[PDB]
RNA sequence: GUCCGACUUUAUGUCGCGCACUGGUUUUCAACCGGAUCUUUCCUUCUGGCUAACCUGUACUCCUUGUGGGUGCAGGCGAACC
């Protein structure tokens, strides 16, 4: 990635899956970014400020793709107790 | 799960319990216990037999929980030990019950192979015996032995 | 009686201790008729945390049974006596080196003085009131061990505070640190 | 699923799974202190006994072998261990 | 039969990582299995697993964060002597830049760069990037 | 310290490659390997050598009143070695 002299050669250093750190191919065409809309005091919804997550097409395939957005969401302070670590 | 002697696959079993030591409940004597396990030997019982006696009429989960020593064990340091081990006498006694059965009408073959497996186990658990030093190096399983040992 | 129920050299603040134990057998229905068959091994101070300190009796161990059976009634008398001292009725297991291939063979080395074992053995005997009913052991990412012990939720309420101390005294005798939680 | 506890799954769940593969495997079985109408000694006894286990001062049975646990004689009080 | 349990416990970490999951639970959790996760910790491609004592062989719950690919054991422990090392890394590791082929030698379970550092080399373990 | 590349028949003052040779390398650093030490933590140990070495204290102090430094003989350190 890095030349000796200190300047990057890689060309788009990829995406990661935000759910199992995965990397996000260039032709995966099953994966998508999800953004969820920051929230002010009175409940107006910020334009333009948001939060990013990119799920892999790899968990939609599989089905896990609704929990991981849960289990993401909870931890940065969008939902209140909707996933529960120890099942 | 393997089921030496057949394609059985099952697994029940018991789960000895995590603490090692006696349970919180129990208030009976170790020297109380090892002497029920010295009567009920000269009862003429095996070390089974004295273990399932211990779990159900009285309040001892396992020996070596409440004394330190196994049944066997026990029986041994009291020169009560059987000169053929338990589950090696079970094995003769079935063996011999089996060739008692097929000597008293040749056309069943199903019970002359299982007399086979018997006896392919008879002689692994021997093996292992022997190696031991169990059994004297001598020892091994023919005809009329078996019942010579069991009588 | 001092000199009796230590079986060691003698040293000024142990020589205290000694003096509680003659105390405490003074009263006659229940703190006697056993306490009489009595020694030591060098009880140790072991320094914790917020000047708060742990001392740590050694038994012989073939004692062990009676201070066993002795220990409670003893602990809360001498906790009575002592003041910010906690006392912990820990044994003392020779711990040998396993035989070096280049050094020579001695006898075989029975596995219950092996550290690990020793450490269990001190480990289950740093509390008598509670038992041990899980052990876990978590490797951190940076490279440390934590040892952390589950102990019955049931009998909790002699430790209250001694938990800590208890920690400080493994670390003090192995450097091996411990986390202390009780399940649900 | 991706994300879960193994070291502190729920109770329910711990008496969901079947014994031998919980985290640390302990038996579901208990012991049993049982009266009879006899007399008032108490005999411990064992959830999933074996035997007829009789009152060594009367010659009356207070389980009886099953496939599974004890089932009681009809007329004796317990209280679990 | 279980034969050699080091294999069943990278088996199980391929298994639950191809799947996308971050948590193993390894059940035999023998010495060297413990060592192996350590200098997986050590390098990185593990999280923060965890010994669960039973009193019987005890049990493992690892940890991931999907930074591994692939372990695998080399289910006969070759001797290695100090010149096979590089062969080993070529026909292994993806690349020269990375992976780690660790080997059991007479100083401890090492990754194959620290045994090369030592100039010590012994059997082979298994291989991790 | 040493100094060399831009200044060209020369250099230093200058522009620094951020020192082309050699050190303080306890500047914190960070490792990458060792060695000895304390664990209830032994690495084969003695038996005479040889006592190498100072826990020896005998005659004592060369020199600033200073344990920096010693001429030295019975105990006595043996991995410094036979
Ligand atoms: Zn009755």
């Amino acid at each position: 990635m890095e030349n000796d002299k200190g300047q990057l050669v890689e060309l788009y250093v990829p995406r990661k899956c935000s759910a199992t750190n995965r990397i996000i191919k260039a032709k995966d065409h099953s994966s998508v970014q999800i953004n969820i809309a920051q929230v002010d005091e009175e409940g107006r919804a910020i334009p333009g400020e948001y939060v990013t997550y990119a799920l892999s097409g790899y968990i939609r395939a599989r089905g896990e793709a609704d929990d991981s957005l849960n289990r993401l969401a909870q931890q940065d302070g969008l939902l209140k107790n909707v996933w529960s670590y120890s099942r | 799960m393997g089921r030496m002697h057949s394609k059985g696959k099952g697994m029940s079993s018991s789960a000895i319990p995590y603490s090692r030591n006696a349970p919180a409940w129990f208030k009976g004597s170790s020297d109380g216990v090892v002497e029920q396990i010295i009567k009920y030997a000269r009862k003429g019982l095996t070390p089974s037999q004295i273990g399932v006696l211990l779990r159900d009429a009285h309040g001892v989960t396992q020996a070596k929980v409440i004394t330190g020593n196994k049944i066997l064990r026990i029986l041994k340091s009291n020169g009560l030990a059987p000169e053929i081990p338990e589950d090696l006498y079970f094995l003769i006694k079935k063996a011999v019950s089996v060739r008692k059965h097929l000597e008293r009408n040749r056309k069943d073959k199903d019970a002359k192979f299982r007399l086979i497996l018997i006896e392919s186990r008879i002689h692994r658990l021997a093996r292992y015996y022997r190696t031991v030093s169990v059994l004297p190096p001598n020892w091994k399983y023919e005809s009329a032995t078996a019942s010579a040992l069991v009588n | 009686p001092q000199a009796k129920i230590l079986s060691q050299a003698p040293t000024e603040l142990e020589l205290q201790v000694a003096q509680a134990f003659i105390d405490l057998e003074n009263n006659s229905p229940e703190l006697k008729a056993d306490l009489r068959a009595l020694q030591f091994k060098s009880i140790r101070e072991i320094e914790v945390a917020g000047g708060k300190k742990a001392l740590a009796v050694f038994v012989p161990v073939p004692s062990l049974a009676a201070y066993h059976k002795v220990q409670i009634k003893l602990t809360r008398e001498l906790e009575k006596k002592f003041q910010d001292r906690h006392v912990i009725f820990l044994a003392e297991r020779r711990i040998l080196p396993k035989p070096s291939r280049k050094s020579r063979q001695t006898q075989k080395r029975p596995r219950s003085r092996t550290l690990t074992a020793v450490h269990d053995k001190i480990l289950e005997d740093l509390v008598f009131p509670t038992e041990i009913v899980g052990k876990r052991v978590r490797y951190l990412v940076g490279g440390n061990k934590i040892q952390k012990i589950l102990l019955n939720s049931k009998d909790v309420q002699h430790i209250d505070n001694k938990l800590e101390s208890f920690q400080a005294v493994y670390n003090k005798l192995t450097g091996k640190q411990i986390v202390f939680e009780i399940p649900s | 699923v991706l994300v879960q506890d193994l070291l502190h799954p729920t109770a329910a769940s711990e008496a969901r799974k079947h014994k031998l593969k919980t985290l640390v495997q302990s038996p579901r079985s208990h012991f049993l202190d049982v009266k009879c109408p006899g007399c008032l000694n108490i005999t411990t006894v064992f959830s999933h006994a074996q035997t007829a286990v009789t009152c060594e001062s009367c010659s009356t049975v207070l389980c009886t072998p099953t496939g599974g646990k004890a089932k009681l004689s009809e007329g004796t009080s317990f209280r679990r261990k | 039969t279980r034969t050699s349990v080091l294999a069943d416990a990278l088996n199980a970490i391929n298994n639950a990582e191809k799947t996308g999951k971050r948590q193993v639970l390894i059940r035999p959790s023998s010495k060297v299995i413990i060592k192996f996760l350590q200098v997986m910790q050590k390098h990185g491609y593990i999280g923060e697993f965890e010994y669960i004592d039973d009193h019987r062989s005890g049990k493992i719950v690892v940890q991931l964060n999907g930074r591994l690919n692939k372990c695998g054991v080399i289910s006969p422990r070759f001797n290695v002597k100090i010149a096979d090392v590089e062969k080993w890394t070529a026909n292994l590791l993806p690349a020269r830049q990375f992976g780690y082929v660790i080997l059991t030698t007479s100083a401890g379970i090492m990754d194959h760069e620290e045994a090369h550092r030592k100039h010590v080399s012994g059997k082979i373990l298994g291989f991790v990037y």
